[PDB]
């Protein structure tokens, strides 16, 4: 599992692999790990499939009712807070690491990280999952301030491709999603579309 | 690390007045998978002795090789082939030699005795053995034994003549018991190998079973 | 399993069942639990079938060597000590064995009980196995040193039969042995089913 | 372990039990009574874990007496036995199981004498004779050898003696005295204790 | 056990074997593992037999109550959501691995629900001990928008591979074809394996058994 | 295993318009026999029987609780229960304790109260129904019973032949089990008579 | 090896008319980490025998060294006798069983393929000394994913041509890449025929559809 | 557990032991002898794990007899006690320790009577009186109450009977009979068994 | 711990951090994990301090005696082989991951990796240690064939700097060694000399 989210001026870019495993068996190789909580709000799921799905469904129900009551679009911070509240309270029962990214009029593109345990923190970019440990240096070395949407999409694609190459629990196809005021634009990189790095041969 | 694994297998031996039958299924498995469908568990030892081994295939192969080596050593040092009774006694000592790391093997010897009559010996993993008239061992032993006792031993049947067991009747019994076992025991199937020991020699036959 | 033996005026009687079980499955019903060490000495088996059979056979080998070397038959006390010393080397290593050495030495009838736990005690009456407790009750209430030969046979058969009736892991046939001054004899082998009809 | 034994005859039930209350290799009492008077024609013999036996037996006794006081007639031995099994089985899976082994003996005018066997798992069985404890292993064969359905009460007491002598000769625990009682159409009669 | 499902051009095709094992011995030789959920939805069950029966039966009853109240055909999404929410609530102690498939107003749908309450919506899925054997056939031969006959042959081959390569699977192959205007529930679709013909005769002649006591109680 | 604490064995079989249900009689604690007359087949109707094997306490508890429910159902509905409905009631009863189950594996045998159509079935300890057209077994010696039934059973057997087959299957199966045996009780259920027989069995 | 450290995934093998084919991906996993991605897990034992191994790679290298030296020793004599694939299979079985008995196993599952005297050989050896010969073999997850396909084809058609076997191996390796989470795209194919042993360079399953 | 007891007087040592050999719950032997004759004036009483007692006692007996045959005079009780302690202590930390509790009683021409206490840890001690087994917890207080250094052998047997009677009344295990022996300057004398 | 080695045409470049820990305590913050096995052969040590030092001394003794017997410089392959034989034989007792890099006339600059368990394999570049898991993506992305000695030094310094930043068991100063036919040039980067990558600002 590798989930990545980046923030740019006026929106955010989300990405994830498409592998779900039960031991060493790939039960689903095209899984969609980007769950739309609301319009312009997304969550990337990692950890236990059952727990993340249940938590995502509950927050979707809570946020939708909250938005209807207030007659205003939800805030990304509010969506992260709802994830934090449940993930923290049931920290002993849930195995779920989430990153909440989206756009709202008040604060623009935002990326929040909710790792296992239920802490919440705003980040310029976030990564998670089993495969995130293999790209900590890469994202730290190759990240820049002021990147555009296209640069963020390429940056996320390169990072995910490297993690899938190394991690055994990551693989399949790369699912991306750019969120801005205009809307949500999703795409899938598969086959030769995935960034490729030559393997050294002696 | 566990040095043992159960590979399945069922063996059967019937002793007659002038013959001995040793039969076994030809399936090798591990866990829920099938390693192969063409691994008979009956090994010919001499012109008038056959042994059926089942359990942990690692031990089954080693034990058969050791027995084959020991049979040759006896022949060299005694100038005569071992008898069925001698083989059973030797195997008992071999099995007990590893009483604290036993061969996970169930053995059943079958062949002609010095008088020319069928003889069957059944063994435990540690060496204890007895001279029986018919026995079943392995995964489906519990299924095979009750019918053999009823039909060959005439147990629980009254006013029934104790006619001597015929080769044709024995062959039909062996086929029927294994067919029934295949329908209920997961570890037995594929095909049935039958070895018939007579004064003429050792004859072999194969009949298909269910493939699960 | 159930095995019993007792000394009376005309020798020592030895009897046992013929059942061997692998867990809850009856592996055999024709197991010979009495080993003929020599025409004047025999031993019983109780516990692990492999352990009892192997060590009794080893004892029989040692006894024959002793007879050849000393030109005189071994004594019951010596044979029991030989087995007790042999199995004591493996104490605590999981051997499961309980046996009775019965014979007629130069000192008259002899009966010793040897266990893999290291016990070795002489006595007048003994019973070993899972059905030992049941056999003890019948044997104790009916035993007398002045029993007649025919009476002694019946007491042994009845005691074994009752044990098989009450004990799940005991059954088959009752094998009965009599040890006299001129060696042992096999007196009878009666199936428990036949006995049940007679006693009922 | 304690000892209970019961022999049922054509028109009577003979029950006996040891009179020892031990506590870690010491006999604290030599005249302990393990029989409970359910009613004028029913006796409950209870052995097992300390506290559990008295609590269970007394609880059953109160209910059986209450039934008699409320309906004007006493419970039958069969109904009392099944009532006891129901309570034991119900508590079996609760947080407070009762670890008790029971022998219920009684006489009914119509059905006649009845002896019931019950272990701590609450499995109820009706038998001509039964025994509880480690001594049951040594004495049950004696009963099987010598018991007959038409045994007179004088012969039954003799057969009981043979069982108790076997315990003295072959058992390892010290059980010198045994309480003895008999139930028939006239009620519960206390016989002389069998002592050694 | 091998249960599979494929989304073909018009609808769903579900497959399953007919073996149930207790320990290492065949208990039921003709177990029915395809469970009716609605007139348009069916569920294949793998895992603990009692759990799958109780879970599918409860959901089917709940959906029938839902269908009566709404007056419309049930949706596969509704069945899937109710199943996962129940299984998750029990934290995976219900050993029910399910292959849910049906056709509704929105078109054919196929889910795979796992005991812990996680679901995957995929064109083809497999479960049970023979799941890997079946998935090998699917990964080798599956094609989008298949014809009904081609889909049936594929699912039959996928179940057959599990039957012949897994010790927990055997006996016959059951199929259930669901489309917008049909439902073919082929219970014994194929019978790959059959018991051999008895060679001897062991009929017990009258009087062979010994009787101690006899009692006849006429009725009516 | 908990199921082997008391032993036990129950089998059912089908004939032409007749069903046979058989069981052993031994009741014991581990290796010790207590009685040889324990009841394991309980009547649930004129031609409907339930045979329970496993823990003796659970065998009695289930048979009594099933009768409690069955008596209420019959009085409420004013009709005799059908074999299929009895299975469903038993399966429901067993599954109510899916966590902490009753340690018994019932087998049901009977004729339909109207059509007199033979019916047999078996259930797991947590209530998994299983209908068969030939036979069902349950107990400590299941493997032995399967071997005898698979090789002896034939279709469309007369009541006389049905009794012989089930008796032989039961007798030889328990003869290879240490904690089962000590007599066999066989019930042959026909449209107009219920003949109960006790077989001459080994008592060792 | 009490606990393996770097391991290889499944190894396939299928025999055809006049030779045998073995395949294995070039990847050493350090417990769900593709650490070494350019390591060969196939060996050329001699002119008519090759060997592919799963499990611990360090143990495989040790066997590579021991087996390679032994082949050198035999060639030095120049007596006209060479180890047949069956003989190598027998030796490996004894070596693996002996280590198991000592409770110091060689954490490997080996597939042996060879062609001698106009007869294909394909053998299997496990960590515990379990060994057998089958028309097709697959260790690790290949026993679950790839073995069903190979057995299905072989049952329909016992005899395969080299092209058919190569195509069958390629399809199976594609399935393993799809489903096995410890597999790699690059892999090797080794073929043994009357002309000797040839190992194909790093191939790929680029024919991988991803219709999501 | 087996029971041993020893009382040392001015010119004698009185030792007694039970005569029971129990396997699990059945007394297999009722006339077992737990006393080993080391020499003409030394007795060794051994109780402990089955096999260990006989193997250790017989091994020490052979060595003490060998010393007598080699040197022409017997070992003193003190030398025999220390020799026994050395062998037990040496085997304690080895792979085959002996779990035996010992009582060595003997008479020396010069030093006089001696009673030695040794547990399975090979801790030697010399006491006027000592006991081994669970009965020791119950008889030791009686000895402390009634024992005096100048006790005559007649009063010693009476005191021994007091301790044995206490075992019958209050101990749980069945120890019917006991073996009694006395060592003085004339050697080892076998007194009549104290039975109940 | 973080050890890295790169191969260029002419020689090799070795690098390592300088942290030794006993839990969360830094026992030695300037430790030297590059051990000269011979004149032009080095080893990078990771894992147990005692095990690696003991094995390094043993191989140094064996290789030196071997070189004296055969009047020629040792082969880097031979140095790796001796390490493999020791590590494989005592894999149960040893916890040591070794990178063997050096130069010899026959084969030039070579890098061999000997991880736990006694495996041996030649690589264009090798990494190992606790912190190596955090730079697998970076090295796979930034490595190019035919680098120069200067580029390899910069490549190694950047990779170690990233790992030391993200790993709690790695830190201190970067120790570099370049081995060629000319000789061995050892370097130490500390303070501002260590490559620096800016952190985000949310
Ligand atoms: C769906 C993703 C957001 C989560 C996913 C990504 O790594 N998680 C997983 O793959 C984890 C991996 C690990 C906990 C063994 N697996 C799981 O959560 C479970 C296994 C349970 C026993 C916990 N895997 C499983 O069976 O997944 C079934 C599945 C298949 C497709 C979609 C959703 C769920
Ligand atoms: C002389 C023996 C047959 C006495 C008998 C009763 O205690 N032995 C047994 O019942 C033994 C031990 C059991 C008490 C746990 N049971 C057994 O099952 C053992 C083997 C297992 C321990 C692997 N023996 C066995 O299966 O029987 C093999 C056999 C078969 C025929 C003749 C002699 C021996
Ligand atoms: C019947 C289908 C649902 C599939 C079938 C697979 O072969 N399921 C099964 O076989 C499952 C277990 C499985 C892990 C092997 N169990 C069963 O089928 C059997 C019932 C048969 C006699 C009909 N169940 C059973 O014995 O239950 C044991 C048990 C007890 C407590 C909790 C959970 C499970
Ligand atoms: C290559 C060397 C620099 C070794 C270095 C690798 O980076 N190893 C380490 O840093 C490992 C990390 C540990 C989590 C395994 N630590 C160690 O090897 C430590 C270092 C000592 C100086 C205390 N060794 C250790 O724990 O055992 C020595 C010891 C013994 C008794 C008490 C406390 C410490």
């Amino acid at each position: 599992t590798t989930i990545m989210a980046v923030q740019f001026d006026g929106g955010v870019v989300l990405g994830a692999d498409s592998r779900t495993t039960t031991g060493s068996y790939i039960a689903n190789r095209v899984t969609d790990k980007l769950t739309p909580i609301h319009d312009r709000i997304f969550c990337c799921r990692s950890g236990s499939a059952a727990d993340t799905q249940a938590v995502a469904d509950a927050v979707t129900y809570q946020l939708g009712f909250h938005s209807i009551e207030l007659n205003e679009p939800p805030l990304v911070h509010t969506a992260a807070s709802l994830f934090k509240e449940m993930c923290y309270r049931y920290r002993e029962d849930l195995m779920a690491g989430i990153i909440i990214a989206g756009w709202d009029p008040q604060e623009g593109g935002q990326v929040y990280s909710v790792p296992m345990g239920g802490m919440m923190v705003r980040q310029s970019f976030a990564i998670g999952g089993s495969g995130s440990s293999y790209i900590y240096g890469y994202v730290d070395a190759t990240y820049r301030e002021g990147m555009t949407k296209e640069e963020c999409l390429q940056f996320t694609a390169n990072a995910l491709a490297l993690a899938m190459e190394r991690d055994g629990s990551s693989g399949g196809v790369i699912r991306l999603a750019a969120i801005a005021e205009s809307g949500v634009e999703r795409q899938v990189l598969l086959g030769d579309q995935i960034p490729k790095f030559a393997v050294a041969t002696l | 690390f566990s040095p043992y694994v159960f590979n399945g297998g069922t063996i059967l031996a019937i002793a007659g007045e002038d013959f001995a039958i040793v039969a076994s299924d030809t399936r090798l498995s591990e866990g829920f998978s099938i390693h192969t469908r063409d691994s008979p568990k009956c090994y010919k030892l001499t012109d008038k002795t056959v042994i059926g081994c089942s359990g942990f295939h690692g031990d089954c192969l080693t034990l058969t090789k050791i027995i084959e080596a020991r049979l040759k050593m006896y022949k060299h040092s005694n100038n005569k082939a071992m008898t069925t009774g001698a083989i059973a006694a030797m195997l008992s000592t071999i099995l007990y030699s590893r009483r604290f790391f036993p061969y996970y093997v169930y053995n059943i010897i079958g062949g002609l005795d010095e008088e020319g009559k069928g003889a069957v010996y059944s063994f435990d993993p540690v060496g204890s053995y007895q001279r029986d008239s018919f026995k079943a061992g392995g995964s489906a032993s519990a299924m095979l034994q009750p019918l053999l006792d009823n039909q060959v031993g005439f147990k629980n049947m009254q006013n029934v003549e104790h006619v001597p067991l015929s080769l044709d009747r024995a062959m039909r019994l062996v086929k029927d018991v294994f067919i029934s076992a295949a329908e209920r025991d997961v570890y037995t199937g594929d095909a049935l190998r039958i070895c018939i020991v007579t004064k003429e020699g050792i004859r072999e036959e194969t009949v298909s079973l269910r493939k699960d | 399993t159930t095995t019993l033996a007792f000394k009376f005026r005309h020798g020592v009687i030895v009897a046992a069942d013929s059942r061997a079980t692998a867990g809850a499955y009856i592996a055999s019903q024709t197991v010979k639990k009495v080993i003929e060490i020599n025409p004047y000495l025999l031993g019983t088996m109780a516990g692990g079938a492999a352990d009892c059979s192997f060590w009794e056979r080893l004892l029989a080998r040692q006894c024959r060597i002793y007879e050849l070397r000393n030109k005189e038959r071994i004594s019951v006390a010596a044979a029991s000590k030989l087995l007790a010393n042999m199995v004591y080397q493996y104490k605590g290593m999981g051997l499961s064995m309980g046996t009775m050495i019965c014979g007629w030495d130069k000192r008259g009838p002899g009966l010793y009980y040897v266990d893999s736990e290291g016990n070795r005690i002489s006595g007048a009456t003994f019973s070993v196995g899972s059905g030992s407790v049941y056999a003890y009750g019948v044997m104790d209430r009916g035993y007398s040193y002045d029993l007649e030969v025919e009476q002694a046979y019946d007491l042994a058969r009845r005691a074994i039969y009752q044990a098989t009736y009450r004990d799940a892991y005991s059954g088959g046939a009752v094998n009965l042995y009599h040890v006299r001054e001129d060696g042992w004899i096999r007196v009878s082998s009666d199936n428990v089913a036949d006995l049940h009809e007679k006693y009922s | 372990m304690e000892y209970l034994i019961g022999i049922q005859g054509p028109d009577y039930v003979l029950v006996a039990s040891d009179r020892v209350a031990a506590s870690n290799i010491v006999q604290m009492k030599d005249d302990h009574d393990k029989m409970f008077k359910m009613s004028e024609k029913i006796l409950l013999l209870c052995v097992g874990e300390a506290g559990d036996t008295v609590q269970f037996a007394e609880y059953i006794q109160k209910n059986v007496q209450l039934y008699k006081m409320r309906n004007g007639y006493e419970l039958s031995p069969t109904a009392a036995a099944n009532f006891t099994r129901r309570n034991l089985a119900d508590c079996l899976r609760s947080r407070t199981p009762y670890h008790v082994n029971l022998l219920l003996a009684g006489y009914d005018e119509h059905e006649g004498p009845a002896l019931y066997y019950m272990d701590y798992l609450a499995a109820l069985a009706k038998a001509p004779f039964a025994a509880h404890g480690y001594g049951a292993f040594l004495t049950l064969s004696i009963l099987d050898r010598y018991y007959t359905p038409t045994i007179s009460r004088e012969r039954a007491v003799e057969l009981l003696r043979k069982c108790l002598e076997e315990l003295q000769k072959r058992f390892i625990l010290n059980l010198p005295t045994f309480s003895v009682r008999i139930i028939d159409k006239n009620g519960i009669h206390d016989l002389d204790n069998i002592s050694f | 056990t091998t249960i599979a499902g494929v989304v073909y051009k018009d609808g769903i095709v579900l497959g399953a074997d007919t073996r149930a094992t207790e320990g290492m011995v065949v208990a039921d030789k003709n177990c029915s593992k395809i469970h009716f959920i609605s007139p348009n939805i069916y569920c294949c069950g793998a895992g603990t037999a009692a759990d799958t029966d109780m879970t599918t039966q409860l959901i089917s009853s709940n959906l029938e109550l839902h269908s009566l109240s709404t007056g419309r055909l049930p949706r596969v999404v509704t069945a899937n959501r109710m199943l996962k929410q129940m299984l998750f609530r029990y934290q995976g102690y219900i050993g029910a691995a399910l292959v849910l498939g049906g056709v509704d107003v929105t078109g054919p749908h196929l889910y795979s629900i796992y005991p812990h309450g996680s679901t995957d919506k995929l064109p083809y899925v497999t479960m049970g001990s023979g799941s890997l054997a079946a998935m090998a056939v699917f990964e080798d031969k599956f094609r989008p928008d298949m014809e009904e006959e081609e889909a049936k042959n594929l699912v039959s081959e996928a179940i057959a591979a599990g039957i012949f390569n897994d010790l927990g699977s055997g006996s016959n192959i059951d199929l259930c074809v669901i489309s917008k205007n049909k439902l073919d529930f082929l219970r014994p679709y194929t019978v790959p394996n059959k018991k051999g013909t008895r060679l001897g005769r062991y009929r017990c002649e009258k009087g062979t058994t010994a009787v101690l006591t006899e009692k006849i109680t006429p009725l009516e | 295993s908990i199921m082997s604490y008391n032993g036990g064995a129950v089998m059912a079989m089908k004939g032409k318009n007749c069903v046979a249900i058989a069981a052993d009689r031994r009741f014991g604690i581990q290796a010790q026999m207590v009685t040889t007359d324990f009841q394991k087949i309980f009547p649930m109707g004129d031609r409907l029987y339930i045979g329970l094997a496993g823990l003796a306490t659970d065998v009695q508890t289930v048979a009594q609780r099933l009768k409690f429910r069955l008596n209420l159902y019959e009085l409420k509905e004013g009709r005799q229960i059908k074999p299929y409905t009895l299975m469903s009631m038993v399966a429901n009863l067993l599954y109510e304790k899916r966590f902490g189950p009753y340690y018994t594996e019932p087998v049901i045998a009977g004729l339909d109260p109207k059509t007199f159509k033979p019916f047999i079935c078996s259930l797991d300890l947590i209530g998994c129904p299983m209908v068969t057209d030939d036979f069902v077994v349950s107990g400590t010696c299941a493997e032995q019973m399967y071997g005898m039934c698979e090789s002896l059973w034939e279709p469309n057997m007369d009541p006389d032949h049905l009794f012989e087959t089930i008796s032989q299957a039961m007798l030889n199966a328990v003869d290879r089990d240490a904690v089962s045996g000590m007599g066999v009780i066989v019930h042959i259920i026909e449209k107009d008579k219920i003949t109960t027989r006790t077989l001459k069995a080994r008592m060792d | 090896t009490q606990n393996p450290m770097v391991t290889g995934t499944s190894v396939l093998g299928v025999k055809f008319e006049g030779g045998v084919v073995i395949a294995a991906d070039m990847l050493g996993s350090y417990g769900s980490l593709a650490r070494f991605r350019n390591i060969s897990r196939i060996m050329r034992v001699n002119n008519s025998t090759m060997l592919g191994a799963s499990g611990d790679y360090a143990d495989f290298q040790y066997l590579k060294q021991v087996l390679g030296q032994m082949v050198i020793d035999e060639e030095l004599l120049g007596d006209g006798h060479s180890y047949s694939p069956r003989a190598i299979h027998s030796w490996l079985t004894r070596a693996m069983y002996s280590r198991r008995s000592k409770m110091n196993p060689l954490w490997n599952t080996m597939v042996i393929g060879g062609y001698a005297d106009g007869e294909s050989f394909l053998g299997y050896v496990d960590m515990l000394g379990v060994a057998y010969e089958a028309p097709s073999l697959a260790t690790g997850y290949g026993a679950y994913l790839a073995q069903p396909l190979l057995r299905e084809v072989l049952e329909k058609q016992p005899v395969l041509s080299q092209t058919e076997a190569r195509d069958l191996v390629e399809r199976c390796m594609r399935v393993l890449y799809y489903r096995d989470a410890r597999s790699y795209n690059r892999f090797q194919i080794a073929t043994v025929t009357e002309k000797g042993v040839e190992i194909e360079g790093p191939l790929s399953t680029e024919t991988n559809w991803d219709i999501a």
